[PDB]
DNA sequence: CTGTTAGCGCTTTCAG
DNA sequence: CTGAAAGCGCTAACAG
């Protein structure tokens, strides 16, 4: 359901890394929104993340909830991970 | 291949108004009846015609884009940006390179609207009165990227190359800069006359520092514009402390011609750029730059056509995005 | 409504078959006629379907292009010597980023085809054997551009980079060069270990400058795999006096890692990039780079296939654009 | 009827300037060819002039033979200068 | 669920 | 030269 990661590449959370984090989160039924410096927004939505303005170094809060909701939050981790973008 | 959709209402011997439903995951069609059919699609080698439903249905599922040329890193990450969501989206796009020359973009906006599209995603540097004369014409949805549009009439995506004006410079005039000059490109352009100088003027008059009109030193867009300005800038008098520079392959020619007469970039003269494009990082002392997201610009420009495609009342057809400063080691 | 070719029709009071035959421009209809149905035409302001005319014809007059990534100087120029030469041929074209990977090359292979081109351009860093069989079984004609596939079974554009990469290697070995190495991308793929490396490799065994297969160090196409490289390559007992790097920006990334480190790239070791993009002039020593014609490749790649929809045939399906260095400071 | 031009620019007969001298050269009835290095080629095909890469100082012969030679040669004067290929 | 009936807007053999 | 049906393959109302 929920997550705290630290954006550490120099893009944020931009570009395809933002596309295929979104993506990545777009094919899980339970809800799930990316909070940041106050604003929170559907991490389902392209128009929604890339307005944020996340830059590198940037502390983001990534919370699903719903049936798949379990699994929702391994999956966006490792895109995280894997798409090296937050750890 | 040829075996067209009756074709296979044989093999399933079901109707072809039953076939088109599989196809397109219709609203109902028993699970042993669908996975029947779908199942002597494959056998054969049946491939849906994508014409005869555009023909049928009016829609094509193909987006027409028109920037000035994909040749450019600008566009071609404009481009990329645009495509990956159109993708994402199921959309095919056209591309096709216009120039800024005015006849193209209306020749290409009719073969397009005549390619029967489903939205325009036009871009340029220049929106002449007659385009939104025109664009308004256009029987879909259509959106600017990172274009210049004055009446705010046709929906744009964008970020204020003013605000990112000011805050660029303003950076330099907290550090003690009181002789900051300013590159960019072509006079006759909306970007830099309409919102580059505006931003970068009133920065001064803000801080109380008027402007030599000659301080407006400006040239092509390359690296050749670049070891130009500078040597025209410098030499010329007064030799500015700090220069800004309207891209980032102009600002690196500022940089080396700076090397070349003499002057420390980290130190004697603080140059910073727009753009932050990859070169930003491929230069003597890195470039700061105001950060433009030209892939967010296009990946969202597709997006909100994406909506207006699918009638969603998605308002705030103006759409502003984020720019940000970034100082690496140029500016100290 | 919108228009159609029976308006004409009534405004012409000629039958649907002469408008046809005058939208399509086809020989004989009197130029009485042919006269006025082109007037009932451009002031009624028709505009034919593309999409309605594709249903009739079979022929769509758009071609695919699969791409591995349009962001990238590389293939955004060669897309443009693509459209360019589409465009003048009365071409539209459809384009999809396949990055590289093989599930996507074959997705958008089918959702072309079903689009229903008249012609796909295909591009990869790496031809399957998978690849060449669903290639040879399409409807429609095809072609590789800046792309090179063993058997040789399918028409296509290329450099000989066997070559291209040995006569680099050989302008440094002749120079007083024995100790040399090689920066590249992804080993992996053939471009690399098929002609690169074995351009590279024999330039040495035929000097008789054999080689430690230490030297071959591999970053993928990135600024900082370059600066990598580079520091690798110079933690070696006996440094090399010369690299050859795959690519510009790589090469971008060894000329500024060494000075970084140390040596002034001229003299201590001097650097040959390959491509010979915009960048090679963006840097401390111009880097001197084996040139290959990017928009040659595509505007050949393209007017080559478009013999082969426009039924013409020439013989050349495997064309080899000549190549070249170009020695700037960089190096001797 | 023709002419022997010097071409003096950096990237030679490529690109964009070359893919416009092969479609003035398209916009004229007359036959026109272009000799280089002592292989010719038809002036009107991209697969032809794109493939032998003459570089920046070669000479080359354009060459018009038909009704309307003078209109084209006189036309592919002022695109090669235009353009800036050859003198 | 699933058929059935019509075309969508052009282009074409053929005819005269 | 210039009409005249005959549909390209599909989907879309509307039955059933």
């Amino acid at each position: 359901a929920q997550k705290t990661f630290t954006v550490t590449a120099d893009s944020g959370i931009h570009a395809r890394p933002a596309t295929t984090l979104v993506q990545a989160a777009s094919k899980f039924d339970s809800d799930i929104n990316l909070e940041f410096n106050g604003k929170t927004v559907n991490l389902k939505s392209i128009m929604g993340v890339m307005s944020l303005g996340i830059q590198k170094g940037a502390t983001i809060t990534i919370s699903a909830e719903g049936s798949d909701e379990a699994d929702a939050l391994a999956a966006l981790e490792d895109t995280m991970s894997k798409e090296g973008l937050g750890e | 291949m040829n075996v067209t959709i009756y074709d296979v209402a044989r093999e399933a011997s079901v109707s072809m108004a039953t076939v088109s439903r599989v196809v397109n995951g219709n609203p109902n069609v028993k699970p042993s009846t669908r996975k029947k059919v779908l199942e002597t699609i494959e056998r054969l080698g049946y491939r849906p015609n994508a014409v005869a439903r555009g023909l049928a249905s009016k829609k094509t599922t193909t987006v027409g884009v028109i920037i000035p040329d994909i040749s450019n890193i600008f566009y071609a990450e404009l481009a990329r940006g645009i495509e990956d969501i159109a993708t994402m989206y199921k959309y095919n796009i056209i591309l096709s390179n216009s120039d800024q020359n005015q006849d193209k973009e209306l020749h290409l906006l009719n073969n397009m609207l005549g390619k029967q599209v489903d939205g325009i995603i036009f871009m340029s540097g220049n929106v002449t009165e007659e385009h939104v004369e025109e664009l308004k014409k256009s029987p879909v949805p259509v959106v600017l990227a990172a274009s210049i549009e004055s009446t705010n009439q046709i929906p744009s995506v964008t970020i204020d190359y003013e605000q990112a004006a000011f805050d660029a410079v303003q950076s330099l005039i907290d550090s003690g800069h009181k002789n900051i000059a300013f590159v960019s490109g072509t006079l006759e352009e909306p970007i830099n006359h309409a919102k580059k100088v505006k931003g970068y003027k009133r920065a001064l008059t803000e801080s109380g520092l008027p402007v030599r009109d000659s301080y407006i030193v400006e040239g092509d867009y390359t690296y050749d514009s670049g070891i130009e300005a500078v040597e025209k800038l410098l030499e010329e008098d007064e030799k500015p402390t700090a220069i800004f520079v309207g891209t980032d392959e102009m600002a690196l020619g500022v940089i080396h011609g700076a090397q070349d007469r003499g002057l420390n970039v980290p130190n004697d003269l603080e140059i910073i750029g727009f753009d932050n494009t990859r070169l930003s990082t491929m230069v003597r002392p890195q470039l700061t730059s105001v950060v433009q997201p030209m892939y967010d610009i296009g990946a969202v420009a597709m997006r909100l056509l994406t909506k207006y495609m699918n009638k969603e009342t998605v308002d705030s057809s103006i759409v502003q995005l984020p720019h940000r400063i970034e100082f690496r080691q140029s500016t100290k």
